[PDB]
């Protein structure tokens, strides 16, 4: 009955990324004066099919791999973290009920960077290994970030509990008291997915075959939905009746659908940003606001008397 | 004594004597250490979550912080080692024999 | 050279990590407290010397209870025995200890 | 027009609420019609084992009351 | 050394509270008003005498207490209390701030009868 | 056999230790290390310790061995392997970690057993969950003290910390 | 260097130390190590030579695996004792293992092979942190756990120290890899009394110190790393002819000199605890080093004097370096036998 | 807003804990008899398995004191099946 | 005074709020007239059981019950 | 068990779909392809600038380590002495970033 619960989890995340690239490509589409895809489908709903059945017969790169480990291990890795992200989202209920969920989310984020950098090792090309550790650099930049303002702003949830999150946030949006927070976050999720304006790898696995590219993709995309399922139970709780658990459903889902479309529209309104540009952008600009927004949440709760309860 | 403290300690010294045993490189000699480093914070953990002592919760943590500074002097040590010589090999790390 | 600057300021830096039976977070005792505060009480000020040969008892009893070698010992004698007995088949195991009476509370 | 993007984005919603809908619905199937208990802490979990320890059948969320003592 | 010295089976026997958790914690400020005595009784022996073969009466007195105060609910306010325990039982975390018109109804019948 | 996941977990482990420590390139000898506290960090989350293990993937993994791998992949210059047709570059792949899995089976044999069911660990090895511990973790509780009692500790980490940055930017600046 | 990071940096050096020396708690200890190792690499590094960072890597290799064993030894106590107090050991194997970290720390022997290369590779100044400032944290942690110290282990160490320090002094040139094997044999002298009369461990480590220190501060002065550049000093600086030499015919340990008192106060203190071989054949081994110091000392104030034209030039400038507390360091390193009943000041 | 919900979260914590404080000594009672329950019934098998060795003595203490030590997981669930060892040594660590 | 601070709000209005929100939570809890509430609610959250006392004869301070009058009072906490 | 389990589900899930997509375009006997970058074929350039990056995020993420245990830290009963080890803690990484600005160290990945 577990197995239902888990596999009802991890198949439909497998759905919702094969229709997230029919989605982008409609947003980018109406948003650009123009049509996405309409002919494959009844307005594109066979696209994501015909897609995935193009990209798994599609020819192999024939590379020759400089370890055959990593290069199988990077695809497995990267899909492996990109599934067990989404066990302990409460929505209402996670499936893994654990007590620092927040702290598993940033362990196995912090985990992500190793499918990039075995993937660039694992090709022969030296372009394609200087790409990767510049990938890898940009994303330990912004795990900073992520890390220092999710201990902010669980400073008013009172645990790393997932689940307190929604208790947290039963009278006030944690978006209204802490909205710099918030929006430093987004950003720094937008710069962890290599996400445009920060997917400078499309101005490092590009060894694999059309398969393996899928798969990076798809692990990618679990990530990005992920990361928006994420920052909104965070600063976005929506209402939780216990009797009717549905409501919320739909209500996080809701608001999901809406801040992953927001990634869609951001990446449609934005150049690109130059390397040094965004480095400049965290360690110079993010991170001394993250380091005083981060000594704010610590000492407001105790000048306020509101510290929130650890249970 | 007890029984799984014999298989941290052995992996403690298993990765000693790796780093004991020079084969070719620096970086190897720093995982060697490190290795040494991640069996000591798994054994002080066990030891400390066994007894039910409190206050050396945070010990373990330290020992994590103080010991990954040092492996981040490792690192820039064998940068410029490497920025000297072009690799790292502990073969051109020789130039003091006289 | 022990400076024992801490003594001499009147200032606590890293006595309270020190034992088990120290002040501990919302008076959590350690599994050993017992027995580490009986063994620091019989040692206290003899110097060691005296306290190797005079506190050894104590001192028995608390390494006894931190590391349960005797503890084992006595478990895994009273287990081979019991293992013995049910090859041989001169035993068999009760309800209590198949799971089949419905515990207690 | 643009209302043409709302078929895979209703798609994709209904992939999203499949998970939630899931555990809420196997939680109440497999603890008694209720939530599922939570234990966090070491006292919710030794009020969890007693009470799959008084309920007689070896299921935690077997409830007994006022009609279980004298 | 010596032998350790154990109770009877027949000094530990007792009549339980065969009651869930949420059932004892429905009626749990209730209970540390009214049998607030034989707890405290026992939990002073209990910290003084560090042994729990010491305590076993003052643990019985504690049980029969604890019984009596659920025949004396199970007599006067039996269906507000199963009400409100029935509440605290669906939750997950056992919360009293989603149970609140029970609990002030279970409060009422008692307050009134008792 | 579930019982023994912790002996298990410190096999594995020792079995890593023995993978990267005989050290066959610095690459390699790194994706051992991650194995090794991958599943050492699991021998801590069978005991409670969950704050510690997740410092574990967190800090050790998610930093230390991170930079380890990047600083690894900028030396020790990349040469290809074999490549031949999906039987050799991923079915060697799958026959060389069964044979590693049936070794991992294999080292827990009869001669394993006599110090085993000796010396049986299990049946009294994690007594973490003897008795109540309350609304809280014992574990959190002492690593939230380092604010409070931890002084000291707090001043002498963060003036290395402070120290190791400024060290590094001198060493590195090679001037 | 940035003067203001030196001075930090040189306060976290010192800090480490002070830290190893009040602390009560063996993690204190260990981050006392930590910190002291750490603050000292950029030192080492100050010139920023390929010798330099390859001594700095070797330092740091060895430094490093003495701290995870000092590590591993204090994990061994707190599984045999449940507590952190640093005293006496409560297992022979967390007694080893913690006399073998704090032997690889002070470069003792067999764990010596670091010493004389690490010294050679970097300058004079942070050489004299390392032969002085660094010993003085793994002195104390041996003066704190000396109920527990295994007596063949340290006697083994220290003979091994004595002979190999004093076998390494003869092919050398290189005035630092000397003052690296006159630190391994005067770092066996003070480890075996240790077990006797630490006392006399102190008053040999402060002794040395002194001793070392005056060298140093003459090889600085002198602007001299080898034997044959020493040489050239009578020519230059006639009064550093003298000073050099009398306090290195300290160093080996030879009456009327001060650095008589410490070799002299061990023998005779272990010979109290009926030792008679032992301090016999440690003394002779240090008439070798008496041997050879003494043939350097022959080389600089007697044969091998030749000069070079360009001394003509280097006449008409004084010095400038601030040759700070040499006097003092060169009175109190020849003059002080007659005070030898001052040591009871480190009881 | 988060200063009058945190406050409120906080008392409804008080209100909680004195609902644990107030069941605490009939749980103490019950565990009490609980680990006495199993020490008897380990006594008695003890005396019923070890028969034929000789020089033992049942319920002997390995501590030199009279003091009651508090009871190791397998001095209680010793004896027992291996589901119950499970459940009593993994139970909670595992729990979801 | 007034000059620097408009031209480095003028330059660098991203550092200018980092030293201002960093500045404003070193000294703002030292001025707070709530920071005591902090103290006294984490001082008055019952993580253990409160250990009765051995009566000896002489504790008028001391309560026999828990609705006895005498004893710390949570008033202030339910009205603030 | 629940986690192991699930952990155990998503490695298979990820190991089967990496199998099928490594196998199935196998199955086709396309072509045996014949002589299958920017840089020619020099060495790989060591940039100091990319490992002064992958430090400064060690320390701080060291830093960060520290700065983990206080939304239980807020519990205290010596809540003086945690608030000023707390903003210490912080006031330290930002020195740490204040050294990383005023010594070029943040040039070029600013
Ligand atoms: C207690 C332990 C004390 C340990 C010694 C502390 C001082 C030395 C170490 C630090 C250091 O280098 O300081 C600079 C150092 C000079 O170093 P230098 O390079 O050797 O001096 C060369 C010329 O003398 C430079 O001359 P100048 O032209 O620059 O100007 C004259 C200068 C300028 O004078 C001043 O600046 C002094 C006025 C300001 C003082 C501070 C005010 C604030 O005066 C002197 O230097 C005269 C000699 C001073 C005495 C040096 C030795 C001190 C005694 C050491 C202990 C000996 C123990 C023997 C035990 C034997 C038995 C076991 O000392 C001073 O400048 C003042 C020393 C004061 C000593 C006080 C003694 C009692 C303390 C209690
Ligand atoms: C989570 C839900 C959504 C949240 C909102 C986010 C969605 C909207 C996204 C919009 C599109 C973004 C696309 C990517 C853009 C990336 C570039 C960018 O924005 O760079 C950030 C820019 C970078 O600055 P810059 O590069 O523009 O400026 C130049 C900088 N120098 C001079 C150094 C070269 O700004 C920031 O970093 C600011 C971040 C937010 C700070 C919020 C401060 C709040 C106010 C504090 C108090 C102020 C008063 C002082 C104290 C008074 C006390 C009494
Ligand atoms: C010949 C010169 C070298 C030997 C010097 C011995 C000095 C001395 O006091 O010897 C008496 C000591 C007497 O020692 P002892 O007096 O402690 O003897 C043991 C105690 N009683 C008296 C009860 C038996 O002789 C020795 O120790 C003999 C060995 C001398 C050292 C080894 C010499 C090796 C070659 C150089
Ligand atoms: C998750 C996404 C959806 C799932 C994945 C896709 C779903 C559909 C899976 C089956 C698709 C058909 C088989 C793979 C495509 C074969 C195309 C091809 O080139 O065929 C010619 C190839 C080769 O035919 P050939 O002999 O003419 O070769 C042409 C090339 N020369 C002449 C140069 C040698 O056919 C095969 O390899 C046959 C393989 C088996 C056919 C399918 C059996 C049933 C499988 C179910
Ligand atoms: C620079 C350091 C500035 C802050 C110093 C510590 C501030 C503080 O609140 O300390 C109280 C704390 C604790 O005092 P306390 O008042 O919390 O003590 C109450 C007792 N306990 C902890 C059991 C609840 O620390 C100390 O008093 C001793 C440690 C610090 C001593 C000073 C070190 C200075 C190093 C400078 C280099
Ligand atoms: C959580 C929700 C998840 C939803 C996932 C799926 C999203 C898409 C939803 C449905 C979209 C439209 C489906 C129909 C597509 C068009 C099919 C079609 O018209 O095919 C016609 C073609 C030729 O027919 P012919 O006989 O030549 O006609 C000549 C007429 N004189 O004949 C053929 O091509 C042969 C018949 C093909 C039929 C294909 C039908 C669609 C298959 C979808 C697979 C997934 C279904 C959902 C699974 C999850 C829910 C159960
Ligand atoms: C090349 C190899 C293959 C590579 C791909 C696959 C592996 C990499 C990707 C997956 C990584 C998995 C990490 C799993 C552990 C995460 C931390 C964790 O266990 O957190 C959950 C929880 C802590 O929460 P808490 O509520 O405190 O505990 C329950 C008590 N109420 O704790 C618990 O609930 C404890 C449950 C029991 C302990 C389980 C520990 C994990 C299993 C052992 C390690 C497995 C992974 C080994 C390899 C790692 C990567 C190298
Ligand atoms: C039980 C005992 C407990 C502890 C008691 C006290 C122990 C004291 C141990 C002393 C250790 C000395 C370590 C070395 C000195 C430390 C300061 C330093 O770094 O001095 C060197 C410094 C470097 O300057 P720099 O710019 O590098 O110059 C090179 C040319 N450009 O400047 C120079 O190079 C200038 C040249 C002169 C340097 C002279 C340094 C003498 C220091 C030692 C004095 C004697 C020891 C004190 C008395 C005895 C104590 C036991
Ligand atoms: C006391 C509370 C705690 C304070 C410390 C913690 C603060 C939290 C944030 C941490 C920030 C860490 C990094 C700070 C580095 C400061 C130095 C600096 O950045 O100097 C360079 C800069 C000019 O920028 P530039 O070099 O040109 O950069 C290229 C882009 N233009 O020059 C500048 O931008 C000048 C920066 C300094 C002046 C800022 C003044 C703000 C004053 C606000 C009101 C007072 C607030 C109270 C605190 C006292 C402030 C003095």
């Amino acid at each position: 009955m577990f197995m239902i619960n888990v596999l009802t989890l991890i198949i439909p995340i497998l759905l919702a990324v094969a229709f997230l690239t029919l989605v982008e490509r409609k947003v980018l589409g109406y948003m650009q004066f123009r049509k996405g895809p309409n002919v494959v489908g009844p307005y594109g709903l066979l696209q994501p099919i015909a897609d995935a059945i193009k990209l798994f017969i599609k020819e192999p790169l024939r590379p020759a791999t400089s370890s055959i480990s990593m290069f199988i291990l990077a695809p497995i890795l990267a899909l492996t973290l990109a599934l067990t992200m989404w066990i302990p989202l409460p929505m209402p209920y996670p499936l893994i009920n654990m007590n620092l969920g927040v702290l598993f989310m940033l362990a196995m984020s912090s985990l992500a960077v190793y499918s990039i950098l075995w993937s660039g090792w694992a090709s022969n090309s030296k372009y394609a290994l200087i790409g990767a550790l510049r990938a890898v650099a940009q994303t330990i930049s912004y795990e900073v970030t992520l890390a220092i303002i999710l201990l902010s702003v669980l400073l008013m949830n009172g645990s790393f509990t997932l689940s307190t999150l929604i208790i947290t946030q039963e009278q006030v949006w944690l978006i209204f008291p802490a909205w710099p927070l918030a929006m430093m976050w987004f950003i720094s999720t937008l710069a962890e997915t290599n996400r445009a304006p920060f997917d400078l790898t499309e101005g490092f696995n590009v060894e694999y075959a059309a398969g393996p590219f899928a798969l990076f993709f798809m692990a990618e995309y679990a990530n990005i939905i992920m990361m928006n399922i994420f920052t909104t139970t965070l600063f976005l709780g929506a209402f939780h009746n216990p009797y009717m658990p549905e409501l919320y459903t739909i209500n996080f889902t809701i608001k999901s659908l809406l801040l992953s479309i927001t990634f869609l529209w951001i990446r449609a309104s934005y150049p690109r940003f130059r390397y040094d540009q965004l480095m400049h952008l965290l360690w110079k600009n993010f991170l001394p606001l993250t380091l005083a927004l981060c000594m704010w949440h610590v000492s407001l709760p105790i000048l306020l008397s509101s510290i929130p309860p650890q249970t | 004594m007890s029984l799984v403290y014999m298989n941290i300690m052995m992996a403690f010294t298993v990765s000693l004597t790796g780093l004991l045993m020079y084969r070719s490189h620096l970086m190897s000699s720093l995982l060697c250490l490190e290795g040494m480093m991640l069996s000591l914070f798994i054994l002080a953990t066990l030891m400390i979550l066994n007894s039910h002592f409190t206050l050396a919760s945070m010990m373990p943590i330290i020992l994590l912080v103080f010991a990954a500074c040092e492996a981040a002097l490792g690192l820039s040590l064998l940068v410029m080692v490497s920025n000297t010589y072009g690799t790292d090999y502990v073969q051109n790390l020789n130039l003091l024999q006289c | 050279p022990f400076f024992d600057v801490q003594k001499k300021l009147g200032v606590d830096l890293d006595h309270w990590m020190t034992i088990q039976s120290a002040e501990q977070p919302h008076r959590i005792p350690a599994r050993c407290h017992a027995f580490e505060k009986e063994w620091i009480e019989c040692a206290h000020g003899i110097g060691s010397i005296r306290a190797e040969k005079e506190c050894k008892i104590e001192f028995e009893d608390f390494r006894e209870c931190l590391l349960r070698q005797k503890t084992m010992k006595r478990l895994n004698a009273i287990k081979r025995q019991r293992d013995k007995l049910i090859k041989e088949g001169k035993y068999t195991p009760p309800p209590h200890h198949s799971g089949q009476e419905d515990l207690r509370p | 027009m643009w209302f043409e993007v709302l078929p895979g984005i209703a798609v994709m919603g209904v992939c999203l609420f499949i998970p939630g809908m899931a555990t809420a619905r196997i939680h109440r199937f497999s603890n008694g019609g209720r939530e599922k208990r939570v234990a966090h802490y070491s006292y919710q979990w030794y009020l969890m084992e007693r009470d799959r320890r008084v309920s007689g059948v070896n299921r935690y969320y077997v409830s007994k009351g006022l009609e279980n003592i004298d | 050394p010596g032998i350790v010295e154990l109770p009877s089976l027949e000094d530990l026997k007792v009549q339980e509270v065969k009651v869930s958790s949420s059932v004892l914690k429905a009626a749990a400020h209730h209970y540390g008003a009214q049998c607030d005595k034989p707890n405290k009784e026992f939990m002073l022996c209990r910290w003084e005498e560090k042994d729990p073969r010491r305590c076993l009466e003052e643990g019985k007195l504690v049980n029969q207490c604890a019984l009596e105060f659920f025949r004396q609910i199970k007599r006067h306010c039996a269906e507000p209390f199963t009400e409100y325990w029935t509440c605290i039982d669906y939750s997950g975390l056992q919360l009293f701030r989603r149970c609140r018109k029970e609990q002030a109804q279970f409060d009422k019948c008692v307050l009134d009868k008792l | 056999m579930m019982t023994y996941i912790v002996f298990i977990l410190s096999i594995i482990f020792v079995m890593g230790f023995v993978g990267f420590s005989s050290k066959p390139s610095p690459i390699y000898g790194g994706l051992g290390l991650i194995v090794s506290g991958g599943v050492g960090c699991g021998i801590v989350l069978n005991f409670g310790g969950s704050f510690l293990g997740l410092m574990v993937f967190l800090i050790y993994l998610g930093g230390m061995m991170v930079v380890f791998g990047y600083t690894t992949a900028m030396a020790t210059e990349q040469y290809p392997e074999v490549w031949v047709s999906n039987k050799v570059v991923l079915g060697t792949f799958i026959t060389g970690l069964l044979m590693e899995f049936l070794m991992v089976y294999y080292v827990l044999k009869d001669k394993e057993v006599e110090i085993v069911f000796k010396f049986n660990g299990m049946g009294d090895w994690v007594i973490y969950d003897t008795g109540d511990s309350g609304f809280f973790s014992e574990e959190a509780m002492g690593i939230a003290a380092l604010y409070s009692y931890g002084t000291w500790l707090v001043i002498v980490t963060g003036w290395s910390l402070l120290i190791g940055v400024v060290v590094i930017m001198e060493i590195t600046r090679g001037n | 260097m940035n003067p203001i990071i030196l001075i930090i940096i040189l306060m976290t050096v010192m800090l480490g130390t002070i830290i190893v020396m009040i602390s009560t708690h063996w993690l204190l200890i260990w981050i006392g190590f930590e910190m002291n190792m750490l603050a000292i690499i950029p030192i080492m590094m100050k010139k920023h030579n390929p010798r330099a960072t390859e001594a700095s890597t070797k330092y740091f290799l060895t430094q490093s695996t003495a701290s995870m064993l000092l590590m591993m030894a204090i994990i061994i106590n707190l599984m045999f004792s449940g507590q952190w107090t640093v005293m006496k050991l409560f297992n022979p194997m967390a007694s080893m293992l913690m006399t073998m970290a704090l032997a690889m720390k002070l470069g003792m022997a067999p764990f010596h092979f670091w010493v004389p290369e690490v010294t050679q590779g970097i300058p004079l100044s942070s050489g004299l942190i390392l032969l002085t400032w660094q010993k003085l944290a793994p002195m104390s942690v041996l003066y704190q756990i000396l109920p527990s110290i295994n007596l063949d282990l340290i006697l083994t160490l220290s003979i091994l120290s004595i002979t190999i320090g004093g076998w390494g002094g003869l092919n050398q040139t290189q005035l630092r890899k000397i003052m690296a094997y006159s630190s391994i044999a005067h770092m066996g002298w003070m480890t075996a009394v240790l077990l006797y009369n630490p006392t006399m461990t102190l008053l040999n480590l402060i002794i040395y110190i002194i001793m070392t220190s005056t060298m140093f501060t003459l090889f600085m002065a002198n602007s001299t790393t080898t034997t044959l550049s020493l040489s050239h000093t009578w020519n230059k600086a006639p009064i550093m002819t003298i000073l050099v030499l009398i306090t290195l015919l300290s160093m080996g340990g030879l009456p009327p000199l001060s650095g008589f008192m410490p070799k002299w106060m061990i023998i005779q203190e272990m010979t109290k605890n009926d030792s008679i071989i032992l301090p016999t054949l440690m003394a002779i081994t240090a008439l070798l080093n008496l041997y050879f110091y003494m043939r350097l000392t022959y080389s600089t104030a007697l044969t091998m004097f030749p000069s070079t034209n360009n001394m003509k030039m280097k006449w008409q400038f004084p010095t400038t370096k601030r040759m700070t507390l040499l006097p003092t360091m060169t009175v109190l390193s020849t003059m002080l036998l007659p005070l030898t009943p001052i040591l009871s000041i480190l009881e | 807003s988060m200063m009058r919900w945190n406050r409120e979260r906080r008392r409804l914590q008080i209100e909680d804990f004195e609902a644990r404080i107030a069941l605490m000594p009939l749980l103490q009672a019950e565990k009490d008899r609980r680990v006495l329950q199993m020490l008897r019934e380990n006594l008695e098998e003890e005396a019923t398995i070890m028969k034929d060795v000789p020089g033992w003595k049942v319920g002997e203490s390995v501590f030199h004191t009279t003091r009651w030590v508090t009871p190791m997981m397998g001095e209680l669930y010793g004896l027992r099946t291996g589901e119950e060892i499970l459940s009593s040594t993994y139970g909670f660590i595992w729990y979801t | 005074v007034a000059a620097f601070l408009k031209n480095v709000w003028a330059k660098e209005p991203v550092l200018v709020a980092s030293f201002a929100i960093a500045g404003l939570a070193v000294i703002l809890p030292t001025l707070s007239p709530y920071t005591k509430y902090s103290l006294m609610i984490n001082r008055a959250t019952p993580y253990n059981y409160p250990v009765p006392l051995r009566d000896d004869g002489n504790m008028p301070d001391v309560p026999s019950h828990p609705q006895d009058p005498q004893g710390p009072s949570l008033e202030w906490l339910k009205r603030l | 068990m629940n986690l192991m389990i699930t952990l155990l589900t998503n490695f298979t899930l990820a190991t089967l779909l990496v199998t099928i997509a490594f196998w199935l375009p196998q199955l086709n006997v396309y072509s045996e392809k014949t002589s299958p970058d920017p840089m020619g074929s020099a060495r790989l350039p060591f940039s100091m600038k990319f490992f002064l990056v992958a430090i400064t995020f060690l320390l701080f993420d060291l830093e960060i380590a520290l700065l983990l245990p206080l939304p239980w830290a807020s519990q205290t009963t010596n809540l003086n002495t945690m608030l000023t080890m707390a903003l210490l803690l912080i006031f330290l990484l930002a020195v740490s970033l204040a050294y990383e600005w005023t010594q070029k160290g943040l040039e070029w990945t600013e």
